[PDB]
């Protein structure tokens, strides 16, 4: 009924709210601290911070905090990416107040006790371990660290050698410098904005400029290669995409989809996916491949991902490239761009068809722009992309510094010079 | 570990606003795109 | 009294001998299997092979082997190179025969038993752990896998993921293909050549061509960076050296020494080392820098090595570069080349002033050339280097694809584009 | 681990024939250049 309601304060923190109909409300304070905010000496402290969200803080002991949310059947999720760190908080309409006072403690009153922070430490390994089970995670990670040099090439997961060495002052300093007013965006899905503000005003007023971590962007072509014993091999090939919320970017997104192979059908094969077709024809029976597309504030990464077998690695890899070369040679007919488009549009909508989805989308936008762009407008922007534009962007991959990351038996994985 | 032998493979990353978004929640936990 | 005595047989295995005066004799069969002979699927096999020298074999049980050499006070050492694998064997004049029959079983009659090989496995970890205690080893290893793509990029220690996965047919295969006649060179420091040959003829006649592992060389610039928590940072910067036993190479070696900083004085600082001087002046109080020079059959690696602290990494790293650029700009006076030379010459002679040294030198030469070049001749070659020549080589590092490896807090370590 | 604070450590690799030669033996074991 009532649409969202943004409001930038004097501090510069953003806040939104949507009194929805249904029974479930969810706050989420998104602080601007991603993994790109750590240095050589600070690496792995966001990771630990992410995992220390239930520790004692100034008003609420670790015990109260967890038993408290249990009391009421809430959930407290602490999500992070290379650029941001969403602190989610779900619970029943009637219990938001009990819950909010928890989110506030957790975020503005953390008390990292030597003893408490010390117990955690080992959790990092356990966490890292489970996430590194998906080749995607280590390759994807390795990708970022090869393509960047300084900031976005920092991974999400603590470096093995740092684990036990993440000190209390480190956490306290990261909170202090990054968990600040200018970088924050409140976001409610079932709360009163009037009452939200009040609270935001009372609890979120802290000073801290950007880049006390060492903010800045830079792309650098590089290749990280991980040999294994596994039959299958994964590899990424990516060159500087266009930036976040910019036209070029958007273009990329649309091109992405022309090749992009995320199956829309269970047990179904893509007929739409060029990459898949092309790859497929020159490739063996079992394989899988998809267009990769990343966009961040101050740079992007666009290019594709492959999953071949030991002796097909190259064939696949090249095949994919060649095809994306085709579009950059100009060869791309109108029919396919419009399908792509509609694919993308559909996607975005579904992406925001959920509370959790919406709440992410909103916060996300808060941190980038400073307001909420409605869907419609969104939709218009994507449509504006020119059928040529797409090609043009694609031209850029082929004529853009390469950066690749592979895993598995790498006898048959092309190097930079190979392609 | 889950065997990845057939046509089924359909994993590759690219979303709208979020990209490689890692969640750690008090209850659940995961890795998306 | 009698000088060595090489002899190539119909098989193509070399053999030498020097009846010395003194009490201690040392045989050593050098087989041409280095780490470079494994594939993605075979990595880590030489390593295990190296550690499995005392296992049961066809004519002597692990117990007899060990207890036997102990009986007489003998030592059995296997030397492994990225290119070669020296199997050394020391003992008393009188006991060579008991010992030789041991060396022959170990090398031509290995019996890798599922159970025996299996209990070893865990040793690999223990060995890897103890050699990874010196930054030099992990960096120096990281260097070779960055700078190469395929063959020499393989490391000497087994990859963590492979350890328990090293199977008995692997060991058996590796021996069979690589531990053959054409790739072998016997070498005695206190044995009769006449009697040596006989034995050689009786026990070292096995067939096996080269490259059933996948021989070939290739250089690829690349950077491997390993973040740590340690104050100190080590990094290596290296460009394709000249190849083994060739003029260019030799030139490199001389150049190496003009900058080369391996202290010749305890507690003493180099006055001679240009790198050190130049680095020093622009650098802090505590710092360590040394030139690096590697030469293999089908490629080399020349450049330097640095040990700086967190903030000084770049300053030192560039400093060192800049200085080596100087020599490449042409700036290098005669007086320093002759010093260098003499430094080198003195070193090579002291290198061979010991039994162990001599034995290595000799075998080494037998796998490269096919005969023993005497010292004198050696000495002549190094002298032939032109003062210019050196410069020219140097010109090649500055104008040759870069490849670096570092460890520690890398906030302040230049990337490829940094220098 | 041995502290590498002062002007004393120069370690850098470059020999004549041998380069980065690793040796394993029962009596002994090591890493040279």
């Amino acid at each position: 009924p009532q649409d969202l309601e943004f409001t930038r304060l004097p501090n510069g923190l953003v806040i939104a709210s949507l009194e929805n109909y249904a029974p479930a409300s969810r706050i989420g304070l998104f602080i601007k601290a991603g993994s790109r905010y750590e240095n050589s000496n600070n690496l792995g402290t966001s990771h630990l911070l992410r995992l220390a969200s239930s520790l004692t803080t100034k008003g609420a002991s670790s015990f109260k905090i967890t038993r408290g949310i249990e009391a009421v059947g809430g959930k407290l999720s602490v999500t992070s990416t290379r650029e941001n760190m969403a602190y989610t908080v779900e619970c029943l309409r009637d219990d938001v107040d009990i819950l909010m006072e928890f989110l506030l403690n957790v975020t503005t009153a953390p008390e990292f006790r030597r003893w408490e922070v010390a117990a955690l430490q080992p959790q990092l390994r356990i966490d890292k371990a489970v996430a590194l089970q998906n080749p995607q995670a280590h390759v994807i990670e390795n990708l970022h660290a090869a393509a960047y040099r300084n900031a976005l090439a920092n991974s999400l997961y603590c470096p093995d050698y740092r684990i036990g060495k993440v000190t209390p002052v480190e956490l306290h300093d990261y909170v202090q410098n990054h968990f600040t007013s200018a970088r924050m965006a409140l976001i409610g899905l079932g709360v009163s904005h009037p009452v939200l503000k009040q609270v935001a005003e009372q609890f979120l007023n802290i000073r801290g400029g950007l880049g006390l971590s060492g903010a800045k962007a830079k792309y650098h072509g590089g290749e990280i290669r991980e040999q294994n014993g596994d039959s299958l091999v994964h590899a990424a090939l990516v060159a500087e995409s266009a930036a976040i919320g910019s036209a070029e970017a958007n273009a990329f997104s649309v091109l992405q989809h022309v090749l992009g192979a995320g199956p829309h059908v269970k047990r179904g094969s893509n007929a739409t996916s060029s990459l898949y077709q092309a790859v497929a024809k020159g490739v063996h029976q079992p394989f899988d491949v998809s267009a990769f597309n990343a966009s961040y504030s101050d740079s992007g990464l666009f290019g594709f991902y492959t999953i071949s077998q030991a002796a097909s690695a190259g064939d696949v890899i090249k095949a994919a490239y060649n095809q994306v070369k085709t579009i950059a040679q100009g060869n791309l007919s109108n029919p396919d761009v419009q399908a792509a488009k509609n694919k993308l549009k559909a996607g975005y909508l579904m992406s925001v068809e959920s509370s959790e989805g919406f709440l992410d989308e909103v916060g996300s936008q808060a941190l980038a722009a400073g307001s909420y762009t409605p869907p419609s407008t969104v939709l218009q922007q994507i449509d504006a992309v020119a059928d040529a534009d797409v090609i043009n962007a694609a031209k850029k991959f082929v004529s853009g510094r390469k950066s690749m990351a592979a895993s598995g038996n790498l006898g048959h994985t092309p190097f930079i010079d190979e392609l | 570990k889950r065997s990845v032998l057939c046509r089924e493979s359909l994993r590759g990353q690219a979303a709208g606003r979020p990209l490689v978004a890692s969640v750690s929640l008090n209850v659940p936990a995961s890795v998306r795109y």
